[PDB]
């Protein structure tokens, strides 16, 4: 018997020219999530795409990435992908439809091409709008009819009525005092999101030199992300919410109408008015996609009458190709599809059976259709009652252009040759054009020199940005009687249905992703799943529960009690109501959202797909059937019965409540201008009667004074809780995705967590607090103590060590660790069939095997790499310095926050943003009576609370 | 019950109170260990444990394997110390000649 196999090795037979083995190389390509594109910065391994990150010099991707950027890896990757062309179902080749779509095509030109339709997403693309553009030229009678599920229809109709012009809005969050949001999600994924989460967290970020911080006032029907970071949070009905902006309106003296409201949301329409006009030019209104065009025309006019405009609002060119009501344009479609003139129907992805409302019955008209052609990347739904499918090349595999919500231009960089073959979209236009076998890159490269040149398309690759394209920007004339003259429908009708997108699964294209669908969703925790969400006094009267509601109101010296009492109002979760909305019913299990509005219930799109790959084949329950087409983000009556048959929803914290423990510290921003330090020395007079705790260490520890040592500082005011990190964090360290049943037995492997405490008083109307977790990196680690081989051991830097060869598996370390941040493989957890999974694994860090427990390593593998290189480039001067910079090194969870609140850096380095941050008088350890010593710290929350609402 | 000397002295009541100490001894380890487990410094990572089929499997064949041992001890060597009780006669005989 011999130690070891005999590991054969593979080279080259002719070495690439710009390529060193064994050194990763960096390419700038673009990522698109509503068709609009954010710049990303991918790691090569050898060849192969392996990490995704944020370009710094794209805007609205300023190093950071949004979760959908992040878990586009595994996407590539995905075993299901479409691999080859069907004619019905049975394999093909792309020759025989270049044959077929030809006489095809022939065959409409005795008509002007009244047949040949289209139906593609929101397309930004300059090179496939032109294409489509000559197209219609070539065929005058031809249609584009542009849809997607999740669109922004509302923004360009009240554009339309506000301005008579379709406009692009763009907000400067950086020069806003105030911001005002009527249902809008801008720190929540969509366009710009980046960029706006930024520029508000920089603003939110608090010293002791710093003397103003910005507010936010947020309503809206569910707690959201932006509702977890707004010092003031309504939670109204959404059909409220177009009577509150005209409320809103009425009150500031422009256009609008009086709306008979609850006195809790007059006193919040009193702050915001009184807030307003005190900051002209240093406030902004942001009204939601969901929200009708009337709120959008509202929100211009009052940001007119204060004079934001051109200060922290401005006006661009529209950037989205054309822009049209969506929704509209599939149902002219769905009707000419009915009455049988469609005679050819070519969609370029957007899944339209499943994406459409249930009232169109697409599925049913698409049978009419003679030919219906499908570019995917899936065999979806649609691909499989569509005739000719043809696989569709990922973004990261295809060459391609795509614009910015500010309009950038940026090109998309193929990083490997497509796996399985397929075509994008621009080649089945050139084929539609009439020339085949047109390359994608040649179409796009042709399209681009003779208007940035050659020159400018080598600096275009070599950047992420095209620095000669961006939208212009415009003044529009703001209309008076048009705004004014609108109905603005008043709300009241029964129970409400709210539609939003998923925050992990978005409409439903990431369905296959495990990350994603593994990843516990912001606020409600759930994961493989989906939960109809009402607020806990909904339930009760709806479902018919035996519980006051009143219970969980009360003052801080019931406050424990109340914790109890929700714990009980738990356990509820997971009982089926059949809620009949439209003649639809949905017969959805029902999750307490305790922040949700009364009266109101909100469900998430993107699930309950059936033609969706092994991973998330059958996973929840569909909502598109009932969604309608007048009503799509809002719902009027329904009936909401119990049946109940409860069926058992996972979620990964279990707990909602902080039971009186100092994990989370909150203060005023006037207080801590006064003193940093008063929210550390106030808990401690409580605790123990003195302003600081006098912790006493038996173990003397090892004093790290003159050598690097690396700590995470982590701001509480900054995180929005987007679980981006996470993602991250997965992709860099080929963490496992465990089965829904795992997760049900609390096994879920996840180096860092989000946290939501839900502590306030009501407990119907509570704060929501989310905390990122991960291993602190205890100097003195009770995880080292407990271990018997020494698989844990210190490192010289301050670095636990975990060695997972040493390991045995005795799980004592995590029962010592105080935090819980350490995960077990208590099975074969890690994917060793799958040839593309195995593509995917980084080189750099191991894949763990069964009985090996595994914890945050700050990256190390990043951390090696900075030291080999210092130490190299060291002794090649001479120096012998192995001087190491304070941005050389970044962990992945720190590049992909938008936000900016998780930093590392050398402590002793005093120069270093983590030595400064550390300084601050509002930095702490958690669980401080443990002498452990965390070089992990966090930033206590500081708040600007309104002395109208507050007081 | 075990503080009265009838309680003690009767057979069938010590075989319950027995049993019944060894289950108790049992619940004894649940509660030090797996309670204090279960709830910890941080709420968050707050969970409940269930044990399935398989431990309960491991604890029976556990029972068995030790069965097993004390019959083959039974059976092939003495259970009583034959010497040492024999000494224990002649010292029960020599107290008596010393009254
Ligand atoms: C003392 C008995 C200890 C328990 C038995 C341990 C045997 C473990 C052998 C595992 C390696 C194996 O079976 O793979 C085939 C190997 C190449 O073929 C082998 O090397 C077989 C090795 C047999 C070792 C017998 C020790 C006596
Ligand atoms: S946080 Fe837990 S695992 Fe990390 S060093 Fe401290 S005790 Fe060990
Ligand atoms: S430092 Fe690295 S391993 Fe630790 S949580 Fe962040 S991404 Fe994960
Ligand atoms: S720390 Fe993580 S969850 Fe919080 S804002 Fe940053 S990326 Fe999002
Ligand atoms: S106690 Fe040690 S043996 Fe492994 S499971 Fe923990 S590092």
């Amino acid at each position: 018997c011999t130690y070891q196999p005999r590991q054969y090795i593979a080279p080259f037979d002719r070495q690439p020219e710009g390529r060193v083995p064994g050194i990763p190389q960096y390419f700038a390509s673009t990522l698109t999530l509503g068709g609009y594109g954010t710049g990303v910065l991918v790691r090569s391994n050898e060849g192969r795409p392996t990490k995704v990150e944020g370009n710094p010099r794209h805007p609205a991707s300023l190093g950071g990435t949004d979760l959908f950027a992040q878990a586009e890896i595994l996407t590539m990757y995905d075993p299901d992908r479409s691999t080859t062309v069907l004619r019905q179902g049975v394999p093909s080749t792309w020759a025989e439809f270049t044959t077929t779509l030809g006489n095809a095509l022939t065959a409409a030109r005795a008509t002007q091409g009244a047949g040949v339709r289209l139906l593609t997403t929101t397309i930004t693309s300059p090179s496939l709008a032109a294409q489509i553009e000559q197209f219609l030229q070539a065929y005058p009678q031809a249609r584009w009819y542009q849809y997607e599920p999740i669109n922004r229809d509302n923004v360009v109709a009240g554009a339309r009525l506000a301005f008579g012009r379709d406009v692009t809005t763009r907000y400067d969050l950086s020069a806003a005092q105030v911001v005002v949001s009527l249902d809008a999600d801008f720190l929540a994924p969509g366009p710009g999101f980046v960029a706006y989460a930024r520029a508000f967290a920089e603003r939110r970020k608090v010293r002791k030199d710093s003397t103003t911080m910005n507010r936010l006032y947020v309503v809206e029907a569910s707690p959201s992300t932006t509702g977890t970071a707004a010092d003031h949070r309504l939670p109204l009905r959404a059909d409220a919410i177009a009577a509150f902006t005209g409320a809103l309106a009425n009150e500031l003296g422009v256009g609008g109408a009086p709306a008979t409201l609850s006195p809790k949301a007059e006193e919040f329409l009193r702050a915001i008015a009184r807030d307003l006009e005190e900051h002209r030019g240093q406030s902004v209104v942001i009204a939601g996609d969901q929200q009708p065009p009337i709120v959008h025309a509202l929100a211009h006019l009052i940001n007119a009458e204060l004079g934001n405009v051109g200060q922290t609002v401005f006006y661009h060119e529209p950037v989205e190709a054309r822009p049209t009501n969506q929704t509209e344009e599939l149902v002219a479609l769905v009707s000419e599809m009915a009455a049988g003139r469609v005679e050819t129907l070519i969609m370029i992805g957007g899944n339209p059976v499943y994406n459409a409302p249930g009232d169109l019955r697409f599925a049913d008209r698409m049978a009419s259709v003679p030919l219906t052609i499908h570019l995917s990347q899936f065999v979806d739904e649609t691909s499989a009652r569509a005739t000719w499918h043809i696989p569709q090349a990922h973004p990261l595999e295809s060459w391609g252009d795509a614009r910015a919500f500010d309009g950038t231009a940026s090109i998309v960089q193929p990083l490997i040759e497509p796996l399985y073959g397929g075509k994008t979209a621009n080649e089945l236009l050139a084929a539609m054009l009439g020339q085949p076998e047109a390359e994608s890159y040649d179409l796009v490269r042709s399209f681009w020199l003779e208007q940035i040149g050659e020159t400018g398309w080598q600096v275009a690759l070599a950047n992420g940005v095209i620095a000669e394209t961006v939208a212009p920007v415009i003044e529009p004339t703001l209309n008076e009687g048009a705004i004014r003259a609108t109905p603005i429908p008043q709300p009241g009708d029964g129970v409400e249905i709210v539609f939003r997108p998923d925050p992990s699964l978005f409409d439903g294209f990431y369905a296959n992703n495990g990350w994603l669908q593994e990843l516990p969703r912001p606020l409600t925790k759930l994961v493989w799943d989906n939960a109809a969400l009402m607020s806990p006094r909904t339930a009760i009267k709806l479902l018919g529960l035996p519980f006051n509601a009143d219970r969980l109101i009360g003052t801080e010296a019931d406050d424990r009690e109340r914790q109890q009492y929700l714990e009980q109002l738990s356990k509820v979760n997971g009982t089926i109501a059949r809620i009949e909305y439209r003649g639809g019913i949905i017969e959805i299990p029902i999750w307490l959202l305790p922040g949700h509005a009364e009266d109101s219930i909100t469900l998430n799109l993107g699930y309950g797909r059936t033609h969706a790959g092994r991973v998330g084949n059958n996973v929840g329950i569909d909502v598109y059937p009932i969604r309608t087409s007048d009503s799509p983000w809002f719902g009027a009556g329904a009936r909401v019965t119990n049946t109940g048959r409860t069926y058992l929803l996972v979620s990964t914290q279990d707990h909602w409540t902080l039971e009186g423990r100092d994990i989370y510290r909150v203060g005023e921003f006037k207080k801590f201008k006064e003193d940093p330090k008063y929210i550390a020395k106030e808990v401690y007079q409580e605790e123990y009667g003195r302003e600081t705790p006098n912790y006493q260490s038996l173990q003397p520890g090892d004093d790290y004074t003159g050598r690097n040592a690396w700590g995470m500082t982590i701001n509480l005011n900054a995180c929005i809780g987007c679980n981006a990190c996470v993602v991250a964090c997965q992709a860099e360290n080929n963490i496992a995705v465990v089965g829904k049943d795992q997760v049900s037995r609390g096994r879920e492997m996840h180096w860092i967590r989000i946290d939501r405490y839900f502590a306030g008083e009501d407990l119907d109307n509570p704060s929501i607090y989310m905390m990122p977790v991960n291993c602190m990196q205890c100097e003195k680690a009770p995880c080292e103590v407990v271990c018997p081989v020494a698989a844990t051991v210190h490192d010289y830097e301050g670095l636990n060590n975990m060695v997972y060869n040493r390991c045995v598996g005795t799980k004592y370390c995590s029962n010592n660790c105080p935090y819980k941040v350490r995960r077990f493989n208590f099975l074969q957890y890690s994917d060793t069939t799958t040839e593309t999974f195995k593509l995917a694994f980084n080189p750099d860090v191991t894949v763990r095997i069964r009985g090996v427990m595994e914890k945050c390593t700050y990256c190390v593998q990043r951390i090696s790499g900075a030291r080999i290189a210092a130490k190299r480039a060291a002794v090649q001067a001479g120096q012998s310095s192995y001087v190491i910079s304070d941005g050389a090194i970044q962990t992945a969870c720190e590049q992909a926050c938008p936000t900016g609140a998780i930093v590392f850096g050398d402590i002793n380095d005093s120069n270093s943003r983590v030595a400064k941050w550390k300084a601050e008088g509002h930095n702490y350890g958690l669980l401080g009576f443990l002498n452990t010593v965390p070089r992990t710290t966090y930033l206590a929350r500081v708040r600007n609370p309104s002395e109208e609402l507050e007081k | 019950p075990l503080w009265f000397k009838k309680v003690r002295q009767n057979i069938p009541a010590l075989l319950i109170i027995s049993l019944i100490v060894s289950v108790g001894m049992w619940l004894e380890r649940y509660v030090i260990i797996v309670i204090s487990l279960e709830r910890d410094f941080l709420p968050s990572s707050w969970d409940i444990y269930i044990p399935t089929i398989w431990d309960w499997s491991l604890y029976i064949g556990t029972f068995g394997l030790f069965f097993t041992l004390l019959f083959l001890f039974i059976r092939v060597l003495p259970m009583i110390n034959i010497f040492e009780m024999r000494l224990f006669l002649y010292q029960e005989t020599e107290k008596a000649k010393q009254r």
